[PDB]
């Protein structure tokens, strides 16, 4: 198998500095050869160095290159772009902006990029940009997007080079002979049903051939069309149950797979779960949650423990909402997991003029009692001074931390009020960094053994700039005396993390 | 009143307000406190 990567879901927003920008997208994607989701290439840089996108050979939503002011980004061995995710609900490849005068974004040399199965491309205004007018895009993208194309190319620059006379109708990525465009679609036979390897009817590719191939069967395709075996492309996975005709019964079938993205797998693997459709998720968020069913993670139908799920901030009714809200706070109402993440932002209690949002009375925050799950993050940047403690978290069970802030933080306390955390019934943070500090009048934090909640190894935790821990001690502020070495979440017994009530 | 903790610039060929967010702040309206 390749080596994967989940990419992100930012647009065109920036994160922090230009550095700190540069060090989320090469920490994300370092060594990702397979991008789960979307890859994003933003506000990349002057002489910034992107030879590690040189590993990617597949991206299954869209890529998203803008903003950019390298004079490279090399996109070498993408060699499709599955776009089951489009940007702004047309293009699966989005070259925007990404011009400072005219230097920036000079090389775009993707070279084998030859199949987006789905949605349009899009490229505006790159006076840099000196080899993409050349591609002929009828052989890489599919007819039923060819309406759909927005093809801009007015150079500025103009210090483009000239395609190798081997390219065919002068088509290059960019200057040389390695960079000639390779057409595996429209230079094919009337045989063919997909790509082709050359003109002659004999150079056909397998129908589950993408992008091209090497041979004519089913195991020589560069990239699957839809699913992949070990070695084989198919049309689907080799069914958890088949039909027994004689028993007229469904039966379980000992070679199954699950769908993991775009591969057959004996198992889903880690911080994903099987569906009922026989497919990974990342979390179940739909009318289901996670079970632990035959040792193995499952979405089952939301009965007994789950009464309702409910999806986060970001995403479903919520989607693009920023945080928790005096209209958001109603469709909370008895939920016992929360299918996402969760914001909470001073701009809540503060109020939003543009979204025509009032302030959110603090006693709604109670409607987050029945919360015992959330499959993403929890992040608390705004609470009541008023209030002490997190008790709308008072029930909250479990972090699984699937989905986490800035691709690291799964649970993150910053600049409240609070004198306590209140998290009594907190006992499993599976995935992501705990970050807690700013929160100037908290004092138990640092008590907590946070490694008993841990299930991944490698979590880390940012504990700082709260109360001192003399100054708790100088005024009582400590774990009661019927707690555990393994920390409190509060002066109370109840709040022990062990040995508790 | 777009951008929350932040100055607002149009970019007429994106047809989109960018919010270049202040010291400590982060996010598309900079509504988001910068995580260490
Ligand atoms: C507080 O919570 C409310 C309710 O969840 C949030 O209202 C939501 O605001 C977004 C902002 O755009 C609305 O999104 C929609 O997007 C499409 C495409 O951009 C656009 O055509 C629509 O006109 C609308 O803008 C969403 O419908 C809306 N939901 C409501 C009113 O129920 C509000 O944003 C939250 N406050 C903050 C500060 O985030
Ligand atoms: C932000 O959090 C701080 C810390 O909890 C809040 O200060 C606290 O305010 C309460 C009143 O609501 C104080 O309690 C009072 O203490 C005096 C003794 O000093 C007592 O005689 C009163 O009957 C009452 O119990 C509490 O001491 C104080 N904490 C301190 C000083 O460390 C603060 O109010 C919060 N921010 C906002 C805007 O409310
Ligand atoms: C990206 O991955 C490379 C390796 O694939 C990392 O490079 C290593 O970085 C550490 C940090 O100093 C060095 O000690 C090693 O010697 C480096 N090389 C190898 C082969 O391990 C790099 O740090 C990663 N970057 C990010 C942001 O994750």
């Amino acid at each position: 198998e390749k080596k994967v990567c989940q990419g992100t879901s930012n647009k065109l927003t920036q994160l922090g500095t230009f550095e700190d920008h540069f060090l989320s997208l090469q920490r994300m994607f370092n060594n990702c050869e397979v991008v789960l989701g979307n890859l994003e290439i933003t506000y990349v840089q002057r002489n910034y160095d992107l030879s590690f996108l040189k590993t990617i050979q597949e991206v299954a939503g869209y890529v998203l290159i803008a903003l950019n002011t390298v004079e490279r980004i090399p996109l070498e061995n993408l060699q499709i772009i599955r776009g089951n995710m489009y940007y702004e609900n047309s293009y699966a490849l989005a070259v925007l902006s990404n011009y400072d005068n005219k230097t920036g974004l000079k090389e775009l040399p993707m070279r084998n990029l030859q199949e987006i199965l789905h949605g349009a491309v899009r490229f505006s205004n790159n006076p840099a940009l000196c080899n993409v007018e050349s591609i002929q895009w009828r052989d890489i993208v599919s007819s039923d997007f060819l309406s759909n194309m927005s093809m801009d190319f007015q150079n500025h620059l103009g210090s483009c080079q000239k395609c190798d006379p081997s390219c065919p109708n002068g088509s290059c990525w960019g200057a040389g002979e390695e960079n000639c465009q390779k057409l595996t679609k429209i230079i094919c036979a009337q045989q063919c049903s997909g790509r082709c390897r050359g003109k002659s009817p004999s150079d056909c590719c397998h129908n589950q051939c993408a992008a091209g191939c090497t041979g004519p069967r089913e195991s020589d395709c560069l990239v699957c069309r839809k699913f992949r075996d070990e070695a084989t492309c198919k049309d689907t996975c080799p069914p958890l149950m088949l039909y027994n005709p004689t028993t007229y019964q469904m039966d379980v079938n000992p070679e199954g797979k699950y769908s993991f993205g775009a591969t057959c797998v004996k198992k889903c693997p880690r911080n994903y779960v099987v569906t009922d459709h026989g497919s990974c998720v990342r979390a179940c968020g739909a009318d289901s949650y996670e079970m632990e069913e035959d040792g193995v993670r499952k979405c089952k139908k939301c009965e007994g423990p789950c009464r309702k799920v409910c999806n986060g901030i970001g995403i479903g009714e919520f989607k693009d909402s920023l945080s928790i809200n005096a209209t958001n706070i109603k469709h909370f109402k008895n939920c016992t997991s929360i299918s996402g993440d969760l914001h909470i932002l001073p701009v809540a209690f503060r109020g939003d003029s543009f979204t025509h949002t009032p302030p959110l009375d603090p006693q709604e925050l109670d409607i987050l009692k029945t919360v015992k799950e959330i499959t993403g993050f929890l992040l608390i940047q705004a609470w009541p001074e008023n209030r002490t403690d997190l008790h709308a978290f008072e029930n909250l069970e479990i972090i699984r931390g699937r989905t986490k802030q800035h691709g690291q933080f799964s649970l993150a306390v910053v600049s409240l009020n609070i004198t306590s955390l209140g998290l009594r019934s907190l006992k499993e943070i599976s995935d992501g960094d705990v970050i807690i500090s700013g929160n100037k009048n908290l004092c138990y934090a640092n008590t907590i053994n946070w490694k008993k909640l841990f299930g991944t190894s490698g979590q880390k935790t940012k504990i700082i700039s709260n109360r001192g821990e003399n100054s708790c001690k100088a005024t009582g502020q400590v774990c009661h005396a019927l707690c555990s070495p393994e920390g409190c979440w509060g002066p109370e017994p109840r709040d022990c993390v062990s040995h508790h009530h | 009143s777009y951008c929350i903790n932040g100055a607002c610039a149009f970019h007429h060929e994106l047809e989109k307000a960018i919010c270049r967010c202040f010291t400590g702040y982060t996010g598309e309206r900079c509504e988001h406190l910068t995580l260490t």
